């Protein structure tokens, strides 16, 4: 399954 | 009981809160007023926090309310937004005026989102948690029939969360909903369709100010239903979609063209045609040809992500019942109201 850690938006 | 609570001004509203809550700051508005973000020292972590003013005045707020607070005690689903406390400052069911909501914090709701630079690996993601969240309410027979980009939160990691319940001007809306005619889970799907498609054209596919100039900008660009349609719709309403211009729309292709999305890797116009391919199984205005949500799940685009134990969860145990179809006097929810915020609190 894919890694879903390094996904981001930039909201912060 | 009084020492437990301080208070501090929200732009033009009181904010009478715990003294574990610290440092509200306002983090966005609706309806039911403003919404702060707050430190709580007890959990050590960022907390929302919304304020119910008068959540019994009258009938419309009273049902809606106390629907709410059940369902979110209830429901626990990574995807749906979770209760963390809820509260009033007042201290006796006489004074009693207000109700808060203590929420887990996010960062920010869909409609910046979609002002914003994406990818197939983050939109891929972001529409399967919708999905997880949605399948998860229709397994205890909650259907939305509300879903918009303002009532979905998003977090900085890409997370998603359902901000509330829907029904027990409006874009999202299905047809099925605008005609006043049946529906089934799959009505959140046309929703689902909307959001997904605004995403990528970056602005709204149905701009109607009623609900006569939203039908007919739906069948612009469709096309006029099939003759299995437009008598399915109950005489009164059967009449309009029979009396206005015929169109024949556009393709998927016309309507999400290739130079909408990245065209470089070959992979990458494989995730183009199986993006285009979701919406039309999902903007598909006859709600019996439309994709369902377990179908979506499994649809190539999105199943990448698919865990088992966050789409097949199992499903909340509503302990109400007669929930969100019960009728009280203004009174009497004042007491179930109040009874609820009692008991729930921690
Ligand atoms: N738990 C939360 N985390 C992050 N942002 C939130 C949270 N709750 C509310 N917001 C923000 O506050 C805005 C208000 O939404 P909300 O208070 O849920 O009501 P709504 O979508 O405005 N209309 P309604 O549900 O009828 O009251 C949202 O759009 C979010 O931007």
């Amino acid at each position: 399954r894919p890694s879903r850690d390094h996904l981001y938006l930039p909201l912060e | 009981r009084d020492n437990n609570f301080y208070s501090v001004e929200i732009g033009d509203s009181t904010f009478t809160v715990l003294k574990r809550y610290q440092n509200l700051k306002p983090i966005g508005s609706g309806a039911q007023g403003i919404v702060c973000a707050a430190y709580d020292a007890i959990l050590e972590r960022n907390v929302a926090i919304k304020k119910l003013s008068r959540p019994f005045q009258n009938q419309t707020h009273a049902k809606r309310a106390y629907r709410e607070l059940v369902l979110m005690k209830c429901v626990n689903h990574k995807n749906i937004i979770g209760l963390l406390n809820v509260f009033t400052p007042q201290k006796s069911l006489e004074e009693f005026q207000d109700v808060y909501i203590v929420m887990e914090l996010m960062d920010a709701n869909l409609c910046q989102v979609i002002q914003m630079e994406l990818d197939h690996e983050r939109m891929s993601y972001l529409l399967y948690q919708m999905l997880c969240g949605i399948k998860h309410l229709h397994s205890a027979g909650i259907i939305h029939r509300d879903l918009k980009p303002s009532n979905i939160v998003v977090k900085s990691d890409c997370t998603l969360k359902i901000l509330d319940f829907g029904l027990a001007t409006r874009y999202y809306r299905a047809p099925e909903v605008i005609l006043g005619m049946g529906y089934k889970e799959n009505v959140d799907i046309w929703s689902v369709g909307c959001i997904m498609g605004e995403m990528i054209k970056g602005g709204v596919l149905f701009p109607g100010t009623d609900h006569i100039d939203q039908w007919n900008k739906v069948i612009e660009q469709l096309g006029t239903p099939c003759p299995e349609f437009m008598k399915k719709l109950q005489p009164t309403v059967r009449t309009y979609v029979e009396n206005r211009p015929k169109y024949a729309g556009y393709s998927f292709e016309k309507l999400f063209p290739d130079v909408l999305f990245p065209a470089d890797s070959e992979h990458n116009k494989l995730k183009a045609s199986q993006a285009r391919d979701l919406l039309s199984k999902m903007l598909v205005i006859d709600a019996s040809k439309r994709i369902s949500v377990d179908e979506a799940l499994q649809h190539p685009y999105i199943n990448v992500w698919y865990d088992p134990s966050e789409a097949e969860a199992p499903p909340p145990k509503i302990p109400d019942k007669q929930l969100d179809e019960r009728e009280h006097t203004i009174e009497e929810w004042k007491e179930l109201i109040y009874k609820e915020v009692m008991d729930l609190e921690e």
